[PDB]
């Protein structure tokens, strides 16, 4: 059994978006298909379900005007459309269903609603017995970025902080690591930054 | 059917016992098979929710025995015996009698002894300065508990409103936090002043710790 959800979604306010949930490994019409919203300060919230056998839908009252659930028997795929989007709709969304000895959840689809447009980060060095160094990963949209150090050869003492949303509507974060001061002249330190939405890749040497 | 979880958050040391409550506004006990349609999920930071228990008390495959679910009808309990550092997560209950409901979750934090932060200050880079904006960064490393304050000073003038902070999740091994504070100045303002300082307080510090630099030195 597998529930495969569609990729990350980006939307301007007031528009609508439609995400999918492809079911495999069982008879699609035999189980109701539920949708769940995960928003940072709102826990988990049930949106509603569709009975794929008959297309009957039932909604959480809080989503009766926001979500529209549909299903395609021939392709074993359920859909959720979210309309009149605002930043309050930014969240991770899941499809799920129950079984006799478990529950099956999709991997989730992330939705960001913003007036911002996709933009790669600028990467700036944070220059250094213990020394701290890092990289400032500034002014990107949407989330996420990934940061590694020395192509993964350096992991201990690394802290890559959660992004903050700036007043510009762009994100910024820093990644830091602590190393022996005595190592600065014998070991190179490089932050590897990747922002896949913009295909941005930056590998910056950080030196005192 | 409404679900109420308590407490909303708690901090418990490794090795100790944890009990958390989930109460439903209606019975989720199905008379035909005498099963409670209630489950427990564990959601670790950055991960999707993972099923721990179903039928109120049946462990999902792979779940260790230190997780125990109990209760019937409307009153349910999740117990974690001898909590381990890996058990840091938000725990949600879930009723599925027909439609679904989720509780508000109980955030389990790992309690440990107090640790004061180590502090580091970073000037803005020459490259960024070519762009009209200056970001000054201060790092607070490996501290507990989570609460701390960074006070920025520019030529001994207290700054307000032009900083943003971000805190890591608890370290998987030592349960400490780290924090970054970023001070945002125009390049014009940055080049008009000399002494840049971040003054740090934390409940483990007897007196504030200040790190500073002089622009261009
Ligand atoms: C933490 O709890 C353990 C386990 O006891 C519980 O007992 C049941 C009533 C139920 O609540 C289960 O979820 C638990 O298993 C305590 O360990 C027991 O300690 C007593 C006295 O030393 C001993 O006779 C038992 O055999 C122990 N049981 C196990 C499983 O080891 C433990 O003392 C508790 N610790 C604290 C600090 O409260």
């Amino acid at each position: 059994v597998q529930l495969q959800q569609s990729g990350a979604e980006l939307s301007k306010p007031g528009a609508s978006v439609k995400m999918s949930c492809k079911a495999s490994g069982y008879t699609f019409t035999s189980y109701w298909l539920h949708w769940i919203k995960q928003r940072p300060g709102q826990g988990l919230e049930w949106i509603g379900y569709i009975n794929p056998r008959n297309d009957y839908t039932e909604y959480n009252q809080n989503f009766k005007d926001k979500a529209t659930l549909t299903a395609d028997k021939s392709s074993s795929t359920a859909y959720m459309e979210l309309s009149s989007l605002t930043s309050e709709d930014s969240a991770v969304y899941y499809c799920a269903r129950r079984d006799i000895t478990t529950f099956y959840w999709g991997q989730g689809t992330t939705l960001t609603v913003s007036s911002a447009s996709t933009k790669g980060p600028s990467v700036f060095p944070l220059a250094p017995g213990t020394a701290a160094l890092g990289c400032l990963v500034k002014d990107y949209f949407p989330e996420p970025v990934t940061v590694s150090w020395n192509s993964g050869a350096l992991t201990s003492g690394v802290h890559t902080f959660p992004a903050v949303l700036q007043s510009s509507g762009l994100y910024s974060l820093s990644s830091v690591v602590t190393v022996p001061s005595s190592s600065l002249g014998t070991q190179t330190y490089i932050c590897n930054v990747n922002h896949k939405p913009s295909n941005t890749k930056v590998d910056k040497r950080v030196e005192p | 059917i409404q679900l109420t979880q308590s407490p909303s958050s708690l901090a418990v040391s490794a090795g100790d016992n944890v009990t958390m409550s989930c109460k439903s506004s209606q019975s989720v006990l199905y008379s035909a098979n005498h099963k409670n349609y209630l489950a427990w999920y564990q959601q670790k930071p950055g991960q999707s929710p993972k099923l721990l228990i179903y039928w109120a008390s049946t462990r999902e495959s792979g779940v260790p025995d230190r997780f125990t679910g109990s209760g019937s009808g409307t009153d349910f309990t999740l117990t974690i015996s001898r909590v381990q550092v890996e058990d840091l997560a938000i725990y949600y209950c879930h009723q599925y009698l027909s439609s679904w409901t989720f509780g508000g979750g109980t955030k389990l934090e790992i309690k440990r002894t107090v640790a004061a932060p180590s502090v580091f200050i970073f000037p803005p880079s020459d490259e960024q300065l070519k762009s009209g904006t200056a970001s000054v960064v201060c790092l607070l490393n490996n501290f507990y508990p989570r609460e701390a304050k960074v006070q920025w000073k520019v030529d001994n003038a207290l700054q307000s409103g032009n900083s943003q902070e971000s805190v890591t999740e608890q370290d998987s091994k030592d349960s400490t936090y780290s924090l970054s504070s970023t001070l945002t100045l125009s390049k014009a303002d940055y080049e008009k002043h000399k002494v840049y300082a971040c003054e740090v307080t934390h409940q483990g510090l007897s007196s504030p710790v200040t790190k500073s630099f002089n622009r261009g030195e």
